[PDB]
């Protein structure tokens, strides 16, 4: 009863669903994109629009109110920005998985070294859990060092 | 009231407590979520009264929760390395 | 002229041991705010040694009373907790060579 | 166009209701916070069949707050205009940027630019209408329209209409 | 501009750093960024963990 | 304005052998180590094992 | 073995050949050029493939590659995902002196890189491309 | 020639050393007088040129076969770090380290127009009568701001008004005065710029002082060459897409195509689904340049403006007269034409107000004289007011009178009974409908 | 690559607004009272 | 006039170094001055002034009408130097509303 | 204060120029005999790159600026303004061809 009546009916969160952010979602649930490194505009408040500081971002000042949402200091939530990067670069989190499939794909045609045709690979597949599926078939094409443009018929790769 | 103090509470069995300690007298807040991509995107302005996710591009599957503050900064910093934890109100199996 | 003169003001005033741009991976704590709350605490104070060996990689060897502290450094004085037997005070008739 | 449509709403019931009447009150509190209403999703709820012998199940109590929430199943009719969907209307107002009809609980408007030339606007006429030669659409005057486009508002739709083609206009 | 491959991989090799290092700064086996006060960057990593840490 | 007093620093002694004993899960037995310091200054200077 | 990689060559040739003639025709006839994109998809796959190059230079499949990669006489461009995989091929394969010599792809080459409805990047892939055919003739 | 003089193998070596920052000229002069000095002597610097460039920051390029060379040209010098940080250059990189910059414009161009950085006409649009051959600065077509006795607003000079409050004036030629040191021609300043004072891309014109501009040239806009090309300039980068957009290719193979956007990626290529009457056709998905794209407008789609007078505004298309296209307003209620190159298909408009005008929401304000009432919704335009009569109104934000700022003092109600009855609290109508809720504002 | 029309130069609200539209010098040249 | 003068923009780009309070007193002024030029600055905010009771009643098209004709009728009544309407736009406000002649 | 002759690309200071000429181009240009006016519009002030070559001979460099023939020196990669058009004409009689080194044209 200390927050102020909202229309939206109240319930209670039984899934927490994880996952990567795909750019296209970080461009949709974005409201502004910073492009510009002055934090200040002039140095003369007003903070300048598409810099770091930008007000659509949301307020933390008492006597000013979130330009997105219209809300005050109290329950603006904050909202998100975007950056464009000139060039992609790696996460930092992700370097050892990121080396890890590219162990286990072909650099050139993008497929897997190895099929469903070794009895290995077959059952490596048939597993359930994620992580453990993934090991298996990283323990398995691991050897595999060469790509294969013909069934070890073409598989689809380039050989 | 730290991580001891929480598991005497679970021994003693007073979940109500718990929670009461650890929201109401503590940093308790609202937020909206969508009920499509889950995520805590929705501009929500109550005295207007409309709700709204842009990336879902919805208006009306919409829901308000109260979390932990710390828990909004915690999901908000996760948002921030590109992992995105979404909340859903309902199981799916 | 600001250089030592910084240098030396800082490291006394902050108490690590070192320049203030390398203020980490320096001794810490060499210098401390003097003990005025009685007389006999500021005179402890004053006679205070400290062994760095920090809490990372600790052990019990040299926390333990040796039998070669014996007429050097007290035997009932030292510290609670952490600094447990690292914090030594001179006994009443030491001295250190100069 | 209309429709039967199995819904359910979500009603929290004051601890100080909770009495003998308990079942028949939320019966009433349902009627009169659905009948009538108008929701974009779904557009316009006109009334709710067997409104006397609805199911509301157990209410489950909201821990912390006393109150409980009851999930109450019910079938409605319903009805909803879709994208370039031809229906009858009845023309409430006349104006020079375009004349208003009432499609049932909807108010269509239709703009000049979506009627033809040839029905130019009469502003000497008693009542001001939009007429031809062989054509005279004024207030009152049945309209066969075909609906454009619909806004969504909070509690309210837009649709627009059109008489520019064939098979349309006065009827 | 201009474009000699040298200047572009060492440019593009600093915003590499400067992104890794805003969401990990104890990444063993390279130097830490440092604020001008000399005290390493808190990065969102450190931000999560430990004592003082959001979970704990 | 504030008064600070330098707290005595304990360190091993200079330009003395010392002999050690490593553990097992190593290639080496036992370690001479000597650490030296010119008598001007009384300054570490290099390490020896 | 290498013949029959030469026989499946020279018959993607004929096929290059008749959807580039195909397609001509169509955007004669008011119709976008469709079969051009319909035969990428089996092109991209045996250009990928590095030990089929041997037989592409046997073949000379250069010269279907010029004339998918030669503007109709409508002005009109090819399209840019054609561009960009023959690109990426051209840069897969190690084109000699002999193999420009028999394509006379240096033509459609300089053409691309003094364009400017050409995609900058391409621009500057077709100048790299240029020194470093230009590179073995003066040494 | 110019391709014939491009490097072999055996042409001569270019290394690469790291400097201090600011020092390189000065590392360029040290390296070509030591060169000079010991030229004719018996160790003579076995090099053959050194330079650098400004864009390529702390770096110096020395042309030689030997890195001795390099070594004992470097030998001497303070400004090279303790590391011999050198590197070999590719020779693909030699054509590179040489090629010019800054060829996009012949150069500034005389008449364009401009905006000005900074100085006391910070902003404004400025004509470029003249472009010094300097490059560093320029004579520009202005309009003064003057008080003739914290800036004033631009405005032609005017001689009687200036005579007037100062009868300092001077004369040199007929159309051409020269007032407190200020040259103005024929009431247009003509004052000469650094080029550190001026944008000459991304520049936003105005119809007010473009028709203060050319209302002299007896003609509204005719410099419109150059016009023309800001308008494709503005047409051009203001296009932005998302995934789902319907849009039509104008070049290429596959002109006159219609497509769905798929993804993005950056900002100019775009992958696209595209659809016709075959089904295999419809299945494929083609990345396009968006420079040979034309969004797709449908009748009876919400569309919001782009960018504008009608910034911000939405509603849904009625006419689709090809660049132009025609839409019912959803605030105005009202058709306004607008081009498509300034419209998004956005679904649902959720406008905010804030940021705009006087008054926000539930606002008591006085809308004449005689009549006051309270704001129900808000617009970029105007405001929703209903009355005390309880009637609606539509009004634009300058025409209402004020906010009626009411202390507690002032702003006081009493029920039928005679209780006070204060802000916010809950009352319920004594007949009627018998309706209650909280008091908003209390009025008489 | 190489190419007036006030209609494209200005949004026609500006235009109208601004008194330069075939309305405006039709009325302009009419020798009527407005 | 003078309250609706200190809200307009056009006394901003006037005066832009000026207090609110000071643009109403210019009001308050130049409507002590010329009563008439200062009802014409209000260009469409005049239609909003309280003239009649019952002023609402009437569609807003006629008495736009209503208020255009009283204002040419008294406009014609007083003249417009053309001198001076050339040399001051504020002048030239009256310049449209004389008979014949129009925005 | 240094300016860059605009034909042969060499920089020196302005005053040089004035009081000497360029040693390069005043067998075409006559800087030393010209005005303060031709000196400018054939010296000019703004330029980019500074270059110093020690042996025009063998120096790539100097064929790539065509500065293989001039004095080894100061000597700019690009250089703002051009030639005028009666200097142009002047010179296109004597028979020798400008090639601009503002980088605009190539
Ligand atoms: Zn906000
Ligand atoms: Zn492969
Ligand atoms: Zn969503
Ligand atoms: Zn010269």
């Amino acid at each position: 009863s200390q927050f102020p009546y909202s229309s939206a009916p109240l319930r209670s969160v039984k899934e927490v669903q994880f996952g990567l952010l795909s750019p296209e979602e970080i461009r949709a649930i974005s409201v502004v994109k910073i492009e510009y490194p002055e934090i200040m505009d002039e140095s003369r408040q007003r903070p300048r629009e598409g810099g770091l500081n930008d007000p659509k971002l949301g307020s933390i000042d008492r006597n000013f109110k979130c330009q997105t949402c219209g809300e005050g200091m109290a329950e603006c939530p904050g909202h998100f920005g975007h950056m464009e990067l000139a060039k992609p670069v790696f996460h930092i989190g992700f370097i050892p998985k990121i080396k890890k499939v590219c162990e286990c794909i072909c650099m050139n045609c993008g497929k897997l070294l190895l099929d469903e045709t070794n009895p290995t690979m077959a059952q490596a597949i048939r597993i359930r859990d994620p992580k453990k599926r993934f090991n298996a078939v990283w323990q398995l094409c691991k050897t595999k060092m060469v790509c294969e443009a013909d069934a070890p018929v073409s598989r689809g790769g380039c050989g | 009231f730290g991580e001891m103090e929480r598991d005497c509470m679970i021994a003693h069995g007073a979940a109500g407590f718990l929670k009461e300690r650890l929201m109401e007298a503590s940093d308790a807040f609202r937020v909206h979520v969508c009920g499509i991509c889950g995520l805590m995107s929705v501009i929500a302005n109550l005295k207007k009264n409309q709700f709204e996710c842009r990336s879902c591009k919805n208006k009306t599957n919409i829901y308000q929760l109260h979390i932990p503050y710390a828990a909004k900064l915690l999901f908000q910093e996760l948002m921030a390395m590109n992992i995105a934890p979404r909340l859903y109100t309902e199981r799916s199996g | 002229s600001t250089t030592i003169t910084s240098g030396l003001k800082y490291s006394l005033a902050t108490g690590n041991w070192g320049e203030q741009k390398k203020a980490m991976s320096s001794r810490a704590g060499v210098s401390q705010v003097l003990n005025r709350y009685t007389y006999s605490s500021t005179l402890s104070h004053l006679r205070r040694t400290n062994t760095p060996i920090g809490r990372d990689g600790k052990l019990a060897k040299p926390r333990q009373l040796h039998n070669t502290h014996w007429g050097l450094v007290c035997p009932a004085e030292t510290p609670e907790g952490q600094a447990c037997g690292l914090v030594k005070n001179l006994s009443l008739l030491s001295g250190i060579s100069i | 166009m209309f429709f039967l449509k199995d819904l359910s709403l979500i009603l929290t019931l004051h601890p100080s209701y909770f009495g003998p009447q308990m079942n028949q009150y939320l019966r009433e509190k349902l009627l009169t916070d659905v009948e009538g209403t108008c929701t974009g999703q779904f557009g316009y709820i006109v009334t709710v069949l067997d409104g006397m012998n609805i199911d509301v199940g157990k209410g489950r109590i909201i821990p912390g707050s006393g109150s409980a929430e009851f999930e109450v199943k019910y079938r409605a009719v319903v009805w909803k205009p879709f994208k370039g969907e031809v229906v009858d209307a009845i023309v409430s107002n006349v104006s020079p940027i375009g004349f208003f009809a009432d499609v049932g609980p909807l108010n269509v408007f239709v703009s000049t630019r979506l009627i033809p030339d040839n029905l130019v606007y009469n502003p000497s006429n008693s009542p001001p209408a939009y007429m031809s030669n062989d054509e005279l659409i004024t207030k009152g005057s049945k309209v066969r329209l075909k609906v454009v486009g619909t806004r969504t508002d909070v509690n309210e739709i837009y649709a627009i209409g059109s008489i520019k083609e064939d098979f349309l206009g006065a009827i | 501009d201009g474009s000699p491959q040298h200047i572009i991989n060492e440019v593009e090799q600093l915003l590499q750093f400067h992104v890794a290092t805003y969401m990990d700064n104890d990444i063993a086996g390279q130097p830490q960024a440092l604020q001008k006060s000399g005290r390493p960057v808190k990065a969102i990593r450190a931000r999560l963990k430990g004592k003082e840490g959001r979970l704990r | 304005g504030s008064e600070k007093v330098l707290i005595a620093q304990e360190r091993s002694a200079a330009n003395i052998v010392q002999v050690f004993k490593k553990a097992a899960p190593s290639p080496i037995s036992h370690v001479a180590e000597i650490r030296s310091a010119l008598e001007k200054g009384s300054r570490l200077i290099s390490t020896m094992q | 073995l290498e013949q029959m990689q030469d026989e499946l060559i020279q018959q993607l040739k004929l096929q290059m050949e008749e959807s580039a003639i195909r397609d001509a025709n169509n955007i004669e006839q008011g119709k976008p050029a469709i079969f051009k994109l319909k035969l990428l998809p089996k092109v991209k796959d045996i250009l990928l493939r590095a030990n089929l190059a041997d037989s592409i230079l046997d073949n000379n499949l250069l010269a279907s590659v010029r004339l998918w990669l030669e503007p109709l006489p409508d002005a009109s461009l090819p399209a840019y995902q054609i561009q960009k995989v023959l690109f990426d091929a051209i840069k897969s394969l190690p084109i000699k002196t002999s193999h420009l010599r028999e394509s006379g792809l240096g033509k459609v080459m300089v053409f691309y890189q003094k364009s400017k409805r050409v995609e900058p990047n391409l621009k500057r892939t077709a100048e790299k491309l240029i020194s470093d055919w230009t590179r073995p003739i003066m040494g | 020639p110019q391709r014939l003089l491009i490097p072999t193998v055996d042409d001569p070596g270019i290394w690469g050393v790291k400097v201090r920052l600011g020092k390189e000229k000065d590392v360029v002069r040290q390296i070509l007088k030591k060169k000079l000095a010991r030229e004719g002597t018996k160790n003579p610097l076995e090099i053959y040129s050194a330079f650098q460039r400004d864009s390529f920051k702390g770096h110096v390029y020395i042309e030689a076969r030997k890195a001795e060379a390099i070594n004992d040209a470097l030998k001497g010098n303070v400004n090279v770090f303790s590391n011999n940080s050198k590197f070999l250059v590719g020779i693909v990189e030699y054509k590179d380290l040489l090629r010019p910059v800054k060829s996009s414009d012949v150069k500034l161009t005389r008449g364009s127009y401009v905006r000005v950085k900074n100085g006391k006409f910070k902003g404004d649009l400025a004509q470029v009568d003249e472009v010094l051959e300097n490059g560093l600065e320029a004579r520009l077509k202005l309009v003064p701001r003057l008080d003739y006795g914290f800036r004033p607003a631009q405005r032609l000079f005017s001689e009687a008004e200036a005579r007037v409050h100062e009868p300092t004036i001077r004369r040199d030629r007929d159309g051409f005065v020269t007032y407190g040191g200020e040259e103005y021609y024929e009431g247009f300043l003509y004052k000469t710029f650094r080029l550190q004072n001026l944008i000459v891309n991304s520049i936003n014109p105005t119809l007010n002082e473009l028709s203060l501009f050319q209302s002299n040239e007896e003609s509204t806009t005719i410099d419109l060459s150059t016009i023309a090309d800001s308008l494709k300039e503005t047409a051009k980068n203001l296009v932005s897409f998302q995934p789902g957009d319907n849009v039509e290719i104008i070049n290429g193979e596959l002109n006159h195509l219609t497509g769905t956007v798929s993804s993005v990626n950056q900002s100019t290529i775009v992958s696209v689904r595209l659809h016709s009457d075959d089904d295999t056709i419809n299945s494929e998905t083609v990345e396009i340049p968006t420079s040979d794209l034309r969004k797709i407008f449908n009748v009876g789609d919400h569309v919001r403006v782009i960018h504008g007078k009608h910034t911000d505004d939405t509603g849904l298309i009625v006419e689709v007269n090809g660049d132009k296209v025609e839409f019912i307003s959803n605030q105005t209620k009202r058709t306004v034409i607008v081009f498509s190159n300034y419209l998004i298909k956005s679904t649902d408009s959720t406008v905010s107000i804030n940021e705009s005008g006087r008054f926000e929401l539930h606002d008591l304000v006085q809308v004449n004289s005689d009549l006051v009432g309270i704001v129900i919704r808000a617009q970029k335009d105007s405001f929703d007011v209903l009355c005390s009569d309880g009637k609606l109104l539509s009004l634009p934000p300058v025409s209402i009178y004020s906010k009626l700022n009411l202390n507690p003092n002032q702003q006081i109600a009493i029920d039928s009974n005679g209780v006070e009855v204060k802000v916010g609290d809950t009352v319920r109508e004594f007949t009627g409908e018998r309706r209650q809720g909280t008091i908003l504002h209390v009025y008489r | 690559e190489q190419p007036t029309s006030l209609a494209d130069v200005f949004e026609p609200s500006e235009l109208k607004e601004k008194m330069l539209t075939d309305e405006d010098n039709v009325i302009r040249v009419t020798d009527l009272p407005e | 006039t003078a309250r609706l003068y200190q809200h307009s923009s056009k006394s901003s780009a006037e005066y832009p170094n000026r207090p609110q309070l000071a643009k109403y007193c210019i009001g308050l002024a130049k409507y002590i001055q010329s009563p008439l030029l200062e009802y014409l600055a209000l260009d469409e905010s005049m239609y909003s002034l309280h003239i009649h009771k019952h002023q609402n009643l009437l569609p807003r098209e006629k008495l736009i009408d209503a208020v255009q004709t009283s204002i040419v009728d008294i406009v014609n009544l007083v003249g417009v130097d053309i001198n001076e309407a050339v040399r001051a736009p504020y002048h030239a406000l009256a310049l449209p509303y004389v008979c014949g002649l129009g925005p | 204060r240094e300016r860059a002759c605009m034909l042969c690309g060499i920089v020196l200071p302005g005053r040089v120029f004035m009081q000497n000429g360029c040693p390069n181009c005043d067998s075409v240009l006559n800087l030393r005999d010209s005005d303060q006016a031709t000196v400018n519009e054939c010296t000019s002030s703004s330029f980019e790159g500074l270059v110093a070559v020690g042996d025009n001979e063998h120096s790539w460099v100097a064929k790539w600026l065509r500065v293989d023939r001039f004095q080894p020196g100061l000597y700019a990669v690009r250089v703002d303004g051009r030639l005028p058009s009666d200097i142009v004409a002047a010179l296109e009689q004597y028979g020798v061809y400008y090639r601009p080194r503002d980088g605009s044209v190539i």
